[PDB]
């Protein structure tokens, strides 16, 4: 790769750059390159990486509804929207791949805190949440298996290694209740994840730690905001 | 649209 | 080119898309693609030519400075600060010459309305502009020397065959008096030529179009802004 | 300050 050559530490620090620069692609292949060293990614690390991927992806899902919406409106003009529209979503579906297999290939493993595998097999689970808000057929059921074991298997490693007010648990619970309602077809499996998750941590407040307060309670916000929505 | 885990920090 | 299979229709068509989805690189692309087919662009279509590849460029130049002042700030460290502000350089002078290429190539002529050989020419001085921002040395003199040449060759057409309250003539100068200011080290020229673009726009603003009074008055005011700036 | 060019219209 492109990177091979340079610094883990430089690799890092230019991710850094890249971030003040907001040139989140570069951002991205600078993490991408890091991980790629074999080394464990820190919190902060693991932050970078997670900003850098959501960043790109990000765009290119909001893309993606954009051109899809106007797509939809010929149901209601040439090849040319549906191409546009498959190119932007062969190019989402690449980045979740790459995401993917650095999760498989490097970053999950059984050492490390829980914060990292928590994060990383969430992670796991967002990006096949991803693919399946496009894919269409047999690929399609594949990948919301997928993401139900990743987003399962770490919700019982954090409900076993975390308090229930740990932002990246409330996180984990606040995007698996959203692929159950979104994507799985299952809103009362997502409504009764997101209140026991909110109820849950209310009754543990006091396991909430400073640096990470305002964190939580913007999940737990979000939570509620659902809930609101859903019912 | 749900609302997901946001890109903070 | 990636374009060249593709009907020039469909690629106005999928800059126009891109332009939705905010996909500024894809626009740019698309719009290189059509100009390539070798046939004039119409007002609209170089208005989709000049906001892509304005976008892509302005990312850049912001990138540039970010990580230019990150740069100087390191000379009151290693050198990944340079080589990241490099890479973003080189990058962004690559779509500087794409752009000049374009104009050369394809788009300035000797034929055509004055709308467009002028807003092709104002082009040409604003990309070999970007270009001088980050160049240095003997590079730099011979760039300055290049956007004054065309900045000039299309104030001489303007003056001839446009009023002075049209949008295009009154950017064209706008941009050239910031050439002065910023660039080529003349804020006398600057001061005196933003002066006389206001004074006589605004002898003939009661002449304006419904078509054409918000562009004019907003460079007009840009225009009193700088010299506000510099003086 | 840095001088201002002409916008995305
Ligand atoms: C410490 C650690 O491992 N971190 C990764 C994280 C900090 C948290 N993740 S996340 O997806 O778990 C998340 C938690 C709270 C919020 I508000 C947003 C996202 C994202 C990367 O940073
Ligand atoms: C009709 C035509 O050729 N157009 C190109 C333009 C419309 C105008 N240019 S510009 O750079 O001359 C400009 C004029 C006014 C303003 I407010 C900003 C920029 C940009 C592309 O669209
Ligand atoms: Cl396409
Ligand atoms: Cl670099
Ligand atoms: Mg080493
Ligand atoms: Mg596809
Ligand atoms: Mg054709
Ligand atoms: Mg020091
Ligand atoms: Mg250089």
């Amino acid at each position: 790769g492109a990177m091979g050559s340079m610094e883990r530490a430089s690799l890092i620090q230019k991710a850094k750059l890249a971030e003040q620069a907001e040139r989140y692609e570069d951002m991205a292949a600078f993490m991408k390159g890091a991980v790629e060293k074999g080394e464990e990614l820190s919190c902060e690390e693991r932050n970078l990486l997670s900003v850098a991927y959501k960043n790109v992806v990000g765009g290119q899902r909001a893309a993606w509804r954009v051109l899809s919406s106007i797509e939809q409106k010929s149901n209601e003009k040439g090849p040319e929207v549906r191409e546009y529209r498959e190119k932007v979503e062969t190019e989402l579906q690449g980045v979740c791949d790459t995401v993917l297999g650095l999760l498989d290939s490097h970053l999950i493993k059984e050492a490390g805190d829980a914060e990292s595998r928590v994060f990383y097999l969430k992670m796991k689970g967002d990006y096949y949440r991803y693919l399946a808000e496009v894919a269409t057929g047999d690929d399609k059921k594949r990948i919301i298996d997928s993401a139900r074991s990743a987003y399962q298997e770490a919700m019982d490693i954090s409900k076993k290694e975390m308090p229930p007010t740990n932002p990246i648990r409330l996180g984990l619970a606040l995007n698996f209740s959203v692929f159950h309602y979104e994507i799985a077809n299952s809103p009362e499996e997502a409504i009764s994840l997101a209140k026991t998750t909110f109820d849950e941590a209310m009754a543990d407040l006091h396991t909430l730690s400073e640096d990470s307060y305002k964190d939580s309670t913007l999940i737990m916000q979000l939570l509620r905001d659902n809930l609101t929505l859903w019912t | 649209r749900s609302s997901s885990a946001p890109n903070v920090h």
